[PDB]
RNA sequence: AAAA
RNA sequence: AAAA
């Protein structure tokens, strides 16, 4: 009791403490007070500055605080923080006053680090669960002043030192912040971009298109950095890239190993780690077939920005659309009639009515696909029923791609309208991220084995199906 | 007398001059039929707050099954079950019922779920006893009073789109077609008729204006009014011997239209099944002859 | 007993409990039970002897004036009718309110240690109180019963927390212990008043086959779009108020569902048939407003059949913009859902379909409904399926008139569904279908909307299409007139 | 047409 | 047509 409070005093024992810190909670106030002023364990001092919030008045008076917002802190819930020391925990209690006084209880002394609660933009007291030295726990109790919502943030911890003009000095953990504009961003946002890359060759190649891919990222969200997705949430380069070294072998078993090892989950991972917000996907992809692979597990269901791949300056421009104000839906119009084709020409040939099966030939890209593609349908596959989709009058990367891809599913669909086909063949040579949004777009519903050429290899091999995209 | 909570309640109950009884017909589980009965029952307690299902139990005894045409599982498609059904339930409900609260008269609240079993309710319910009708509104999940129970000219037809036609002036044969609700039965009681019955002799009545919109949330007595005139009108015209009725109508309407017809005529009710095999129509009872 | 009193302040409650209990005792001892008012560590044995002191009006002058509540409002207190809440114990103990009309605000609580004013409960719950207790409780975790019954217009739901006199909500220690329905996941004042004195209940229910992962991400989005209305809503909070858990609300399968009609109709028959049934019976005092969305549209047309047209539904759709959802289909307050089963509009004034009927072969009664309002068409295919398996020339085709594959969202979708059935019946008006045949690609919503308005009434086989099947991957996985069989 |  |  009295004397195990008087014994604890005069003594370094943990125990005790915890025991006092334990009454204390579950409920002698001289020793209560001097206990405040004799701040060996920040835990303990903390807990006692509640006890004597419900010597208010002479408390009051020496910590510069008012007296009914000191009595508020009582009925105040605290906002909790992590911090790495373990990872010991700084305690948020609200306070009200016209002068900003983020009073803080540390082990070596009460001190009011007022240019906090002015950049929190609320009137704190601080508190401690163990005698952490240094200034590393500026940047805990910063963002946990900051957030918006209510919800816990234990999932995530901080370091670092705060200074007063607002920038982060370097002591889950988030330590690779520099200014208090990202740190707002980074918790009082809810759409998270999550920036994609499908690449294979050397490893350099890809660390510095990503580094580029985080600069056209930050073009419109400046508050986000590789390194800060990966304090944040631990998304690491290697789990936002579809990577693989040396050249991907034209066996068909081989795509079909990397799509099911990375590209099957790779969403559905990521989005189950950014769970509560919502996700504005970056992509951007290197090997035009693979697209419609990827895209087909990409799916619909997805706001993304889908950026092209520029090889003489090494900068992303965004092509596709689909986020904003209903503008994602606008990729799946097919109300383009033929006589309105305003970007793309079409030509449907059917010599065997009665086969069910046919050639979808797209041509938007560099080498003309139409003879190689019609040699292999008429000698390995004995297919009559074409459906060649070409340019009118190669593709502007400055404009939207939308009308390409709309037009391209309007035809589609106008085929499909009068006639019954069961299986379709897709042989293209289009844009990364034209194939991409038709992946998307025509998804795994419609029974498509896409066939990527390879001019260095039997050219053409049928890589995958769309309706296998959910097995494989 | 014994869960009463509110003295207020008790007051009227001794000293009220119209006792509402709310009956309701349905075929299902039982459990479902509990929350059609608590829907009913905050209807009559928005005109009599001190009315409840409890309470109605222990001045009289009126149980919830006793108001209840209830059967278990979906009736089957025999005209001996429908008969069985009216005979056993229908015919005498409102006689005994009426017997249990004898000083006092009655206040008829009904609402039902099978369209084609109201004609016959309705016809063994009778045009002596006042009732308020109701119709349950399906946006709020609430029961309004669609009827609060002729001679009127074709010109002045307000809601209803009446036709007469007489293909075969021969037979006295006359396939009464009633299209009020949203599902067509024209197309199928007119096959119907022709195939099984040999009647091409028909009075079809439509909705002038919103089909299958009729709105809860006035007095649909005048759309009865009209359907009654136009009735009366070919009979005057024509003698039908046998009038067969199909309708796609709301429950509320249904009964109300019993009530006016109720075994003064010959007339013929068909009902339809959905899982049923062709012919889904069938002679379940004949309105002149539950007498 | 005044032997036993002593005895227990030197079993014996049980004693004096039951003995005051029948009000056995005298006036004598009378002010020496009020000392044990004041000298018992068992509440209940307190709350007693104040309730015995109202009722006989012996030495309440000076209770009254050292606890600052008027002499009305005590001897009110004695025919008071105190209202029962329910909150966990290191079992689950009972807290006792009874009305008062003191003019300044006493919630007075009888604890055990000591009775205090807990002045802020009757601000929050806006009526002066006299609380009361069963037993010895360490902790004031029973502030969230009192505040319940306190905000009233009861003992299926228990409650546990500490109020502030802010009005949030924090709870105690032993969660775990105390959690072994239990309310213990509300933190908002608002949120408990509009829980407990709202009228309809939100139901958001979810169609999904696939990993639990992504049906969770989807429960959480459904979640997002109700709060939108009801901020008060939460599914931790309708976990705890009804114990409708995500999985009661969730119609959910593991993997892609096999491509057999047996496999769909034993889906429906397990879960989807009586899943309404059920949550309905569990909010049985309230009303149900169905938030609903789903994953496979054919099986929505069950779904909805399923459904009926009885219950007011918002069937809302997903735009992936933003990834929210849309109430594209408003079925209830204000919105008469008899408009939902509108079928007046003749074919001169559709403005959102394109419909048309060919009649090929008049003698046979049997038609395919194709209703084309996605983007992959499906007429080539259903109509191939119909003139080489089922053998049918006669078609109800249903396209969108100017902007097929883009409904828009934010609008309203009830024209469409409304100009859809004016055709279906339009179609029924001459000619009579033995068999209807079914073969969409439509919304997920529309679908839903679709399978509510035609009902099982009926004859329509639906015949959904499988992407990672073998020709033909159309099946008659259900028949919307053999659902109520 | 089985609360339209 | 597997959140269109």
């Amino acid at each position: 009791f009295n004397e195990t409070a008087d014994k604890y005093l005069k003594s370094g024992s943990a125990e005790a403490e915890l025991i006092i810190l334990q009454y204390i909670q579950q409920d002698d106030e001289e020793w209560v007070y001097n206990l405040l002023e004799k701040a060996n364990n920040p835990y303990i001092k903390l807990n006692a500055l509640l006890w004597l919030s419900a010597y208010l008045t002479q408390l009051s008076k020496l910590w510069g605080i008012s007296e009914n917002e000191l009595k508020s802190l009582s009925q105040q819930q605290p906002k909790i923080g992590l911090f790495p020391a373990f990872l010991a925990k700084v305690f948020v209690y609200k306070l009200k006053s016209e002068e900003p006084i983020a009073l803080a209880i540390l082990g070596d002394k009460i001190e009011n680090f007022s240019y906090l609660a002015q950049l929190g933009k609320q009137n704190c007291l601080i508190g401690f669960n163990k005698n952490i030295q240094g200034n590393s726990w500026q940047l805990a109790v910063l963002a946990t002043l900051l957030v918006k919502d209510e919800k816990i943030i234990s999932k995530i911890a901080y370091s670092g030192i705060v200074l007063p003009s607002g920038e982060i000095i370097t002591a889950n953990l988030v330590h690779r912040i520099k200014k208090i504009e990202q740190l707002d961003a980074w918790l009082n946002t809810e759409t998270i971009p999550l920036p994609v890359i499908q690449y294979q060759g050397e490893e350099n190649e890809l660390k510095r298109w990503q580094k580029a891919m985080e600069q056209k990222v930050q073009e419109k969200f400046s508050w986000f950095s590789y390194e800060l997705l990966e304090d944040f949430y631990g998304i690491t380069n290697s789990d936002l890239a579809i990577f693989g070294n040396g050249i991907l072998p034209f066996e068909a078993n081989a795509w079909q190993k990397l799509l099911q090892e990375q590209v099957k989950d790779k969403f559905k991972l990521l989005e189950d780690k950014v769970m509560p917000k919502k996700v504005l996907w970056f992509y951007a992809g290197q090997i035009s077939t693979l697209q419609l692979g990827i895209g087909a597990l990409f799916g619909f269901k997805r706001a993304v920005s889908i950026l092209q791949m520029e090889f003489s300056n090494t900068t992303y421009h965004e092509v596709f659309i689909l986020y904003g104000k209903e503008n994602a839906r606008q990729l799946k119009n097919v109300s383009v009639k033929k006589e309105d084709y305003q970007y793309i020409q079409s030509e449907l040939l059917i010599n065997e009515p009665h086969k069910n099966e046919l050639g979808f030939i797209i041509y938007l890209g560099s080498h003309n696909p139409i003879g190689e593609a019609k040699a292999y349908c008429q000698k390995q596959l004995q297919i009559n029923n074409f459906l060649i989709i070409q340019a009118r009058e190669v593709m502007e990367t400055s404009q939207n791609w939308l009308p390409y891809l709309q037009e391209i599913n309007s035809a589609l669909n106008t085929a499909r309208q009068e006639y019954h086909w069961e299986r379709i063949h897709l042989f293209q040579t289009a844009p990364t991220a034209l194939c991409m949004a038709l992946g998307i777009a025509v998804g795994h519903f419609l029974p498509v084995d896409v066939y990527h050429y390879q001019f260095n290899a039997p050219k053409y091999r049928c890589v995958f199906s769309l309706d296998k995209m959910l097995n494989l | 007398v014994h869960r009463i909570k509110k003295i207020e309640q008790l007051d009227a109950w001794l000293n009220t001059e119209t006792i509402p009884l709310p009956v309701i017909q349905y075929q299902g589980e039982e459990n479902e039929l509990k929350r059609w009965q608590k829907a009913m029952e905050q209807k009559v307690q928005e005109k009599f707050s001190w009315f409840s299902y409890e309470l109605l139990e222990d001045f009289y005894g009126i149980t919830n099954s006793d108001l209840a045409i209830f059967g278990n599982g979906i009736l089957p498609f025999e005209a001996n079950a429908w008969q069985k059904l009216l005979q056993e339930q229908v015919k005498d409900k409102f006689k005994l019922l009426e017997d249990k609260v004898m000083p006092k008269k009655v206040l008829w609240f009904y609402a039902g779920q099978i369209s084609t079993l109201q004609l016959g309710i309705g016809a063994l319910f009778g045009f002596k006893r006042a009732v308020s009708i109701l119709q349950m509104e399906f946006s709020n999940t609430t029961y309004h009073e669609v009827f609060i129970l002729v001679s009127v000219k074709k010109e002045d037809y307000q809601y209803i789109q009446s036709e007469l036609l007489i293909n075969e002036p021969h037979k006295n044969e006359l396939g009464f077609i009633i299209y009020l609700g949203s599902h067509n039965p024209i197309g199928e009681a007119k096959a119907y008729c022709q195939k099984q019955l040999q009647i091409n002799n028909f009075l079809i009545i439509q909705a002038r204006e919103n089909q299958g919109v009729m709105e809860t949330s006035q007095n649909w007595l005048p759309y009865l009014q009209e359907i009654n005139s136009a009735l009366n009108t070919a009979r005057q015209e024509y003698h039908w011997e046998r009038i067969h009725l199909f309708q796609t109508a709301p429950t509320a309407l249904c009964m109300a239209l019993g009530i006016a017809v109720g075994h003064f005529l010959p007339v013929d009710v068909y009902h339809y099944q959905f899982n049923a095999e062709e012919p889904k129509y069938r002679c379940v009872f004949s309105l002149d002859k539950m007498l």
